């Protein structure tokens, strides 16, 4: 009966079919191939266009190799290895030259199975005669002969709140913080800290936050109204949601006494520092303060709610109601591989080929491309 | 022996049955902690001294029936590798696991394992492995038991240096 | 169960002041200068012994979330054998093994505390 | 960093690591594992306002309390009330396979919070899934020896996946997160309702709440450890 | 134990009591400052009994209120006396401090300083929640006794 229920030695059979389809290294090639495929693309387009000049789709051809006395010639793992060379492909740009008062550049290394490699599609046959084992897996890379294989690197989540209880000897007992970074493009790491000043006993426990570029822990009061977030309880409701929770609110109330010296968003942006400081003010919280969500202009909002949560998620962890934050938990743990691996380097090196590219602009007051540049600096 | 086993698979059940006894106890809050010490920390207390308990009688169950001719015993017996320890481990229970000296602690959400409920402070939750090496672990006691061993891999790694160091 | 009150117009925080011909408790606004009588003679209420937080994250639905054990119990309201308790949700060192359930057929929140001191659970 | 943490449970092998100076710093992941790749958080921030995500700039706190606060990717895009059916939504979006199967979701029903993740570098496994919608009997796996055979089949013929699995909602990609919030049954048959003594001793299946089911415990190990012969019968270290 | 002295169960008692460090935190339930302005009658229904009682045989109109806990009371060798006039004798001349009998069904101690008071009333129920000792030596938290 088709729709009985299963034993266990069932489950084996789901097994061969889970394996059946992803061996045992697609982490491997699945992080690689959203590089190329996604990645790759998103990358190229960014900081592109140069004040026009701008770079349009991305090609990425198979494995070649450029010698002397010699055409270029399709490459393979089995010669790659042997004579010791950089098993990459072709990596061409579509550059557009406007005019304001298609296009080679580098080579990118392959991994042995990916989209690419003559290997993700070749039989088991074609295999052998390529000299390739069918057994082999291959989810690493060929460079001057040797096999590389990328290690996955280990990080902290980012753009998660967590709270940390603080060794008795510090002035400060507790704190929040956010490993905010943007997922695409320059991939900032300015992190945030609601940090709460005194232990349990002091006099006037106060809320003070640090922020990026600022030289000096500013008392959450005047960072709202500094958010255009002014009154009193306006700001609290950012904070405290539940006004019968009395407990939570008398802890604010050493909070109100601080910003009690500043009553204005002109004067809350300005004590950050007039004209100079109030621009440098705003900038700081748009573009440099809780970046993820909206380094935009009109998003004061989504942001004054946010801080408020992060003093909460603060406040439940100093009134014993919630546990601290467990810094060795997985899921707030994040594996760099292979693929976002090559985009950290991929973004350093074409921002240079782009800083030089101006460069060669700049001198030629009146093809330009170091391709070495790219090449060079994946292989080292 | 096949009488031993069943005296041993009594002594850890009767165990568990002290340490549910305790549990409900606490649980109506008629516990009464200890000088200097906390409800909870006198009722871990309490059941880890149960389980200790249980895990040092049923070995002794064990060791007591090993012939003349058990080699293991020989071996005990004229002081060159085992001990009870050994015996106890491998042919009846292995024991509680521990890190931090504590049972397992609730890395996930007031519990050990998503295989668990939540606030379960029961025996097989926190980290008792009732089985024997001989008999094999379950999933989940082969799971604590592999933190515990790990932390005796990491210190030992410390131990090793420090020592080395005082030593110089 | 202090409860605080805020200065209509410039919705401000009140701060409290003596009436020392009359003798009353006057919340004043400092930011401008409104004023108002008290309703209570209560200015704070500490709590080194708090109570508050045991019961806490008892909402609606909580009945579905699988994570939570289950006993079958009679609630003192509506006899009904279908319950998710769970440990204090205080986190501090001293707190007991006391258990709260939650009737899920008339959400009521009762204890298994041979010792209930609690009127209204929180 | 370096102890075996409860979380690595189905993700980083227990066993396999190098003994004292990089121990526990460098590890192994289990047979079964994988790790998110990235998926675009946009068309689901977008689905989100059209299924109520009351949006954060008018969030009356005092005037709406029961309502459950909506997070994707770390950001905290607004509120929203009956949580529970916009639940059931997204979680048959992603067995419908309408939604990426590496996005995962948690509802913190008693902390009032739902939230969504399309972060690449999560690692995440898969698991049975049990949602008991059965008229005739009580909760079970929606795998039938049926699929089964359907699946020994494609064996043999050496046009059922395992992906076809995973779009027919047998099976889902639960990372740590996500785990937090569901009940695991260990074997699907011992565990779904005169004892050989010779046979180690297990606890029981007082579970009427089970969520999902491993597909076998021994995929917690790695590539290393799942070489090893009874290493349930042997000394952890 | 002193020589002679080292089989009373009860010498063994003393000792530790005398050793042991206790604070007012250990025993307070809970600390409220009221705005009681006639210290003739209490806006507080309770102390009325306590504040008649005051007479047998300045201040300023906030006060400061605390309840202590019967039992972490009988447990350590206290008497609201002897806790109350430790508070009294910390704050010497310049504090007002009074006190329940312990013979009342709720154990409660009612301070008053003696123009900016409700801080005065704040910086000082934290001096009494955690400086002000009862009995015992500072640094001695725990104490066991063994045989
Ligand atoms: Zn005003
Ligand atoms: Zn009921």
């Amino acid at each position: 009966d088709e729709s009985a229920p299963i034993t266990a030695e069932d489950s084996w059979a789901v097994i061969s079919a889970f394996f059946r389809e992803k061996g045992l290294v697609s982490q491997q090639l699945d992080s690689f191939n959203q590089f190329v495929d996604y990645t790759l693309q998103d990358i190229i387009c960014e900081d592109s266009t140069l004040i026009e000049i701008s770079f349009g789709k991305i090609y990425v051809t198979k494995p070649m190799v450029n010698e002397s006395d010699g055409v270029t010639h399709a490459l393979y793992p089995q010669e790659a290895r042997l004579r010791n060379l950089t098993y990459s492909s072709g990596l061409f740009v579509d550059v557009k030259k406007r005019t304001y008062e298609k296009v080679f550049i580098g080579r990118l290394p392959i991994m042995l199975r990916s989209k690419n490699c003559y290997l993700s599609e070749a039989t088991e046959s074609d295999l052998y005669k390529l000299k390739e084992c069918p057994f082999d897996m291959g989810g690493y890379f060929i460079i001057n002969g040797s096999e590389k294989v990328l290690i996955a690197q280990e990080r902290s989540a980012g753009n998660i709140v967590q709270v940390f209880k603080k060794a008795a000897p510090s002035p400060i007992s507790h704190v929040a913080e956010i490993r905010s970074a943007l997922e695409k493009g320059s991939r900032f790491i300015s992190t945030l800290q609601v940090k709460l000043y005194g232990r349990e006993g002091s006099s006037a426990r106060t809320i003070k936050a640090t922020l990026p570029y600022i030289k000096q822990d500013i008392p959450i009061v005047i960072i709202f109204r500094a958010l255009g977030i002014i009154p009193d309880g306006e700001i609290l409701e950012h904070i405290c949601y539940d006004v019968n929770d009395w407990q939570m609110l008398e802890m604010l109330k050493p909070c109100v006494e601080d910003g009690f010296v500043i009553q204005d968003r002109e004067t809350a942006l300005d004590f950050i520092g007039k004209e100079k400081r109030i621009q440098y003010a705003k900038d700081i919280l748009q573009k440099e303060f809780l970046p993820h969500i909206t380094q935009l202009e009109g998003f004061e909002s989504r942001k004054a709610f946010f801080l408020g949560y992060m003093i909460n998620r603060l406040l439940l962890c100093a009134l014993d109601r919630k546990d601290q934050d467990d810094r060795d938990h997985f899921g707030k743990k994040r594996l760099d591989l292979a693929g976002p691996l090559l985009a950290q380097l991929f973004k350093t090196l074409f921002k240079k080929l782009t800083k030089d590219i101006f460069r060669y602009m700049q001198r030629t007051v009146e093809l330009a491309i170091n391709a070495k540049t790219i090449t060079s600096g994946l292989k080292y | 022996d096949g009488p031993t086993m069943r005296e041993i698979t009594e002594t850890i059940a009767e165990a568990k049955k002290k340490v549910l006894d305790v549990t409900k106890e606490a649980q109506a809050n008629l516990l009464t902690a200890k000088h200097g010490m906390t409800l909870r920390e006198s009722f871990e207390d309490n059941v880890v001294r149960f389980l200790n308990e249980a895990r040092d009688k049923a070995g002794r169950l064990a060791e007591v029936n090993l012939k003349d001719l058990n080699n293991v015993k020989q071996m005990v017996m004229a002081g060159s590798k085992g001990s009870f320890i050994n015996i106890a481990q491998m042919s009846a229970c292995v024991g509680q696991q521990s890190v931090e000296g504590k049972r397992i602690a609730f890395g996930f959400v007031d519990r050990t394992l998503p295989h668990f409920s939540k606030d379960d402070y029961s025996p097989e939750s926190k980290g008792f492995v009732e089985n024997s090496y001989l008999r094999g672990l379950t999933p989940q006691e082969f799971f604590f038991h592999a933190m515990g061993g790990r932390e005796g891999l990491i210190d030992t790694a410390v131990k090793t240096a420090e020592t080395g160091y005082i030593q110089r | 169960m202090t409860t605080f009150r805020f200065c209509r117009d410039c919705n401000n925080m009140l701060y409290p002041r003596e009436d020392k011909e009359n003798n009353r408790l006057l919340f004043e606004c400092r930011t401008c200068s409104y004023v108002e009588e008290a309703g209570s003679p209560l200015v704070y209420r500490h709590e080194l012994i708090t109570n508050i937080g045991e019961t806490a994250g008892v909402v609606q639905d909580i009945g579905s979330d699988p994570t939570l054990p289950r006993s079958d119990r009679e609630c003192p309201k509506c006899h009904s054998r279908e319950n998710v308790f769970f440990q204090s949700q205080q986190r501090r060192k001293d707190t007991s093994m006391v258990l709260f359930f939650v009737c899920l057929s008339c959400s009521h929140i009762f204890t298994s505390d041979q010792k209930n001191k609690r009127t209204q659970f929180s | 960093p370096r102890q075996l943490h409860n979380t690595h449970w189905g993700l980083v092998c227990p066993a396999e690591t190098p003994e004292g100076q990089a121990c526990g710093l460098v590890k192994n992941l289990s047979l079964m594992s994988c790790i998110s790749v990235g998926t675009d958080p946009m068309p689901i921030i977008t689905f989100l306002s059209e299924w109520g995500m009351e949006p954060l700039e008018d969030y009356v706190p005092h005037q709406s309390p029961d309502a459950t606060r909506v997070f994707v990717n770390g950001v905290w895009h607004g509120v929203h009330r009956n949580p529970a059916r916009l639940m059931e939504t997204l979680r048959t979006l992603r067995r419908k396979g309408d939604i990426n199967p590496e996005v995962s979701m948690i509802r913190d029903i008693r902390e009032k919070e739902l939230k969504i993740f399309t972060d690449a570098g999560r690692v995440y496994r898969p698991l049975f899934i049990v949602e008991d919608d059965e008229s005739l009997g009580h909760k079970e796996l929606k795998v039938r020896k049926g699929h089964i055979a359907k699946l020994m089949a494609t064996e043999y013929q050496d046009e059922y996946t395992w992906s076809s699995l995973l779009n027919e909602g047998l099976v889902e990609y639960i990372d740590a997160e996500e785990e937090e919030s569901i009940l695991i049954a260990m074997q699907p048959e011992d565990l779904e309702p005169d004892v050989d003594p010779a046979k180690r001793i297990r606890v029981s299946h007082h579970a009427t709440t089970f969520t999902h089911c491993e597909i076998h415990p021994s995929m917690i190990l790695g590539v290393a450890a799942s070489i090893i012969p009874f290493p349930d019968h042997n000394q952890s270290p | 134990l002193e020589p002679g002295h080292a089989a009373d169960q009860e010498q063994a008692k003393l000792i530790r009591s005398a050793i042991e460090h206790t604070t007012l935190k250990s025993v307070t339930i809970a600390s409220e400052i009221y705005y009681d302005p006639d210290p003739r009658s209490t806006v507080i229904p309770e102390d009325e009994e306590i504040i008649q009682l005051h007479f047998s045989l300045q201040q300023s109109p906030w006060l400061l209120r605390l309840e202590l806990d019967r039992a972490a009371m009988n447990d350590k060798d206290l008497t609201m006396g002897q806790v109350g006039e430790r508070i009294k004798q910390t704050f010497k001349n310049d504090l007002f401090v009074i006190w329940s009998e312990d013979n009342d069904e709720k154990l409660i101690i009612r301070c008053r300083v003696v123009a900016e008071e409700d801080h005065m009333l704040k910086k000082i129920e934290n001096t009494m929640l955690e400086n002000i000792t009862l009995r015992g030596v500072e640094n001695i938290e725990r104490v066991v006794m063994m045989k």
